[PDB]
RNA sequence: AGAACUGGCGAUGCGGGAUGAACCGAACGUAGAGUUAAGGUGCCGGAAUACACGCUCAUCAGACACCACAAAAGGUGUUAG
RNA sequence: GCAGUCAAGCGUUCAUAGCGACAUUGCUUUUUGAUUCUUCGAUGUCGGCUCUUCCUAUCAUACCGAAGCAGAAUUCGGUAAGCGUUGGAUUGUUCACCCACUAAUAGGGAACGUGAGCUGGGUUUAGACCGUCGUGAGACAGGUUAGUUUUACCCUACUGAU
């Protein structure tokens, strides 16, 4: 996680009062590089 | 008489097993009970369900982690019935209940080892034909078990891996009977037949 | 007297044992949680200026 | 809530609770309205109900035309001072809390509205919009 | 428009019944002994109301 | 009292062979074929002819014997359905609002949907059981015919229909609408 | 709460009724063998998952008197009459 | 306080849709009473505030049945206590009455829950005033006003923590 910001977008929720209107919403930004795979692990079913 | 006993629990009744187990294990015999999801119990399903839902009701109010631990697995329902029959609060009940090893399905070690049956608890012999009986897997699942669909996927592999063994053995011994039946017409056997062998 | 930012009557008598259900002080935060149905509004490219 | 409401509203910051004494814009002789209740307004222990813009209240006049006072009457609040948030983002507020006398069917008693009026009331109560001269 | 050749059919499943005075349960018109256990399989029945 | 022997018997018209092993009936015929499980009942079966079968219970005592004739009818209904077949003729009824019924292939199997059940918008669908064929009358276009071999499938499906096309929160003495069975017969006679 | 006759608890342990001042059995020197009381023999629990004729299957079964509760009225559920 | 059984009748006709007298069977311990076993080398005694949990004899909400159910609205009943069940004037009040919203404004228990948790309006010490009683000191379950509310660092429980 990094932090938050504020945006604007036109709506497509039809029949609402704010259809074809714009709004303001708050979003979180999360920094998200590439992970790298190093392994694989195998799980199997048991009665436990 | 054998050092360890392996009890197939199919078509058995719970409280009529556990009074044999709880005495044979208090007298010094090691017992394992296997295929406990195939156990049977008197009474209709709804009735034996309510007799569990009136157990889940009983938990220590001020903190329920202190109270009656309602186990949902058949291996543990049977153990409950036995723990009740045993003075588990002493070093004799404790020592006994460590002579016991209960399972669902038949794991490998007790797969290739012979199984037995307690006739004074078989539903077949005991119960009237026409009475309703309830199966512990359906019950456990209905009160919050999870691993029913696994045991059936494993025990079937057990069965198809066992049926081939049985066919192998049978198609071996049908000739042992022939080559010992071809050898029973001598004096060695006409003399034993008088002794009773 | 003896505080206001608290609870009175943490329990009645004969249960005689304070309950798991009653409000009591302790840690706040550093708990694990899973919120759901969070929509995505942009998936970001790092090589873009 | 829908006792005369044409449409349905968004949540607005609940400004003025009961006990509030807000002006009266209409030309019905009144001067202030004492809120005694709110339509909607669910229950919680020790919580006193509140009124937002566009909400109906039930009210009691304290100053104006003794023909009116000493009785309850429905009312409609059309300005409030609590900064509230519009979906377009901005926080707006008025300089005074003010209301209107009304009947349960959402109609009015007066012929005008002395002052500005909130879009969040006027879209909803249509008989207020026809008698308003200004909207925000 | 129900054409009473068919109104008779709808009434076989709706209004040709008998009701317990003790549990208010739909029972058939020919039967005694309310099938529900909470009543005690009683015999106090009546016909269902069809005229006024 | 506990009796000694209560036995019923089951005729068998030709073309039919009734195979039993461990209380699992299997019947065949011109129309088709059928099976049934009766492990939950204690009952025997013997073959005195290819033309009939003898079913028997022993001491019993007034509870097993009531299931005896029941079993007898079940097997007899089965033979009847695999020799002739069953036909259930349901019919529509309404006052103002017609019921618009059709068959529809959903993602899985067939269904039968009904619309305008008293002006409702809920398109209420019903599965078709596997043992059922299904059609509409043509002499009058306001019926429907379920049909098959197994009555406990056909009739259960018809009841599944007329149980969902039932009005709620209204006077049923007045709102005698929906669909209802009208005739039970076969598809040979 | 208050009287009559007797037996007890009090002042009395012991085996049984899970537990209990009074109930059942039975009254106590220290010990050993045998036999029983009342109560019990699925397991906890020592002792028959004994034998026999039947009744009951309860979606709040029922199970050691005192004792720790249960009625009027009903049921084609079943059994016998 | 709650419920049930007969059912004479009410119920435009229609005992039992709903109700239902004369009688009669019980349940409850949230009433009041009776009793006096425990507690007088002290179990802190009204109400409210706060807070949790439980019960069902369900006010509402869910699915159903029945009506003297056309619809709408209502009543009777059932499974069901999962979820909720208010803001305020007057009163110390329990209790009560009204205004108002509401889906609804249901009843009850937990040492008549809860005072080392609060308050201390009331009651129940001492000061004082009136009325009535009494020769008088003084009485009143009659009214009025003012009147010290102590301690947890222990064990357990609980919340969190190594
Ligand atoms: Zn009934």
């Amino acid at each position: 996680k990094a932090g938050m910001t504020t945006i604007v977008r036109d709506l497509d929720r039809p029949g609402s009062k704010f259809h074809k209107r714009e709004v303001v919403e708050a979003v979180t930004v999360v920094d998200t590089p590439p992970v790298v795979v190093v392994g694989v692990v195998g799980y199997v079913e048991t009665p436990r | 008489s054998q050092p360890v006993v392996v009890i197939d629990a199919k078509d058995h009744l719970l409280g009529r097993l556990a009074s044999t187990i709880a005495k044979q294990v208090l007298n010094g015999q090691k017992i394992v009970v296997v295929r406990a999801e195939a156990l049977n119990i008197s009474g209709e399903f709804f009735r034996n369900k309510l007799k569990y839902h009136d157990f889940l009701r009983k938990a220590t109010a001020f903190n329920k982690t202190r109270g009656p631990f309602h186990f949902r697995a058949p291996s543990r329902i049977l153990y409950k019935a036995i723990r009740g029959m045993v003075s588990h609060k002493t070093a004799r009940g404790k020592a006994a209940l460590e002579r016991l090893k209960i399972f669902e399905g038949i794991p490998p070690p007790y797969d290739k080892k012979k199984r037995v049956v307690v006739p004074q608890a078989l539903r077949v012999l005991r119960l009237k034909p026409g009475r309703k009986y309830t199966t512990l897997g359906k019950l456990s699942t209905s009160v919050g078990w999870k691993y029913e669909d696994v045991v059936a996927k494993l025990e079937d592999k057990r069965k198809v891996r066992s049926a081939e063994y049985y066919a192998k053995k049978r198609a071996f011994t049908k000739k042992v009977s022939s080559a010992s039946a071809a050898a029973s017409e001598s004096d060695v056997a006409k003399q034993l037949a008088s002794f009773g062998y | 007297h003896r505080g206001l930012r608290k609870v009175a009557c943490i329990g009645a008598w004969h249960p005689a044992h304070v309950m798991w259900s009653v409000a009591r002080a302790g840690q706040r935060g550093y708990h694990s949680r899973t919120s759901i149905n969070h929509k995505i509004y942009r998936v970001g490219k790092g090589d873009d200026e | 809530s829908g006792n005369g409401a044409q449409g349905t509203k968004f949540r607005i910051s609940l400004g003025l609770p009961v006990g509030a004494i807000m002006n009266c814009a209409d030309n019905s002789g009144a001067r202030n309205l004492y809120i005694i209740a709110v339509k909607g307004s669910g229950s919680r222990l020790n919580r006193l109900p509140a009124a937002s813009l566009g909400d109906m209240v039930m009210a009691t006049v304290k100053k104006g035309k003794p023909e009116l006072r000493k009785k309850v009457m429905p009312a409609i609040v059309v300005r409030q001072a609590k900064s509230w948030r519009r979906r377009d983002g901005v926080f707006l507020y008025f300089e005074d809390n003010a209301g209107v006398i009304a009947n349960p069917k959402g109609e009015m008693k007066g012929s005008a509205i002395t002052g500005p009026v909130g879009k969040e009331c006027a879209d909803l109560w249509p008989r207020v919009a026809s008698n308003s001269g200004v909207v925000v | 428009i129900i054409e009473p050749s068919l109104k008779a059919l709808a009434s076989k499943y709706n209004c040709d019944k008998s009701v317990c005075r003790k549990c208010y349960a739909r029972l058939p018109p020919r039967a005694t002994n309310c099938r529900k256990r909470k009543c005690g399989h009683t015999n106090q029945l009546r016909p269902k109301k069809k005229l006024k | 009292m506990k009796y000694i022997q209560t036995e019923q018997q089951i005729e068998v018209p030709e073309g039919v062979t009734v195979s039993i092993k461990s209380r699992i009936v299997k019947v065949v015929g011109p129309r088709g074929t059928l099976t049934k499980n009766l492990k939950h009942i204690d009952v025997t079966f013997t073959k005195v002819n290819n033309q009939l079968i003898k079913v028997a219970v022993h001491n019993g005592g007034r509870k097993h014997v009531a299931a005896l004739r029941t079993v007898k009818s079940l097997v007899d209904n089965m033979i009847t359905g695999v020799t002739k077949g069953y036909k259930y003729k349901m019919r529509y009824v309404y006052a103002h609002f017609p019921i618009n019924v059709n068959i529809v292939e959903k993602d899985g199997a067939k269904f039968i949907e009904v619309r305008n059940f008293l002006g409702d918008k809920k398109i209420r669908n019903v599965p078709v059981r596997d043992g059922v064929t299904i059609e509409f009358s043509t002499n009058v276009k306001d019926e429907i015919v379920l049909s098959g071999n197994s009555v406990e499938d056909v009739s259960q499906n018809a009841a599944d229909l007329q149980q969902i096309c039932r009005v709620r929160n209204k006077d049923i003495r007045k709102f005698l609408d929906g669909i209802y069975v009208s005739h039970k017969g076969f598809i040979t006679e």
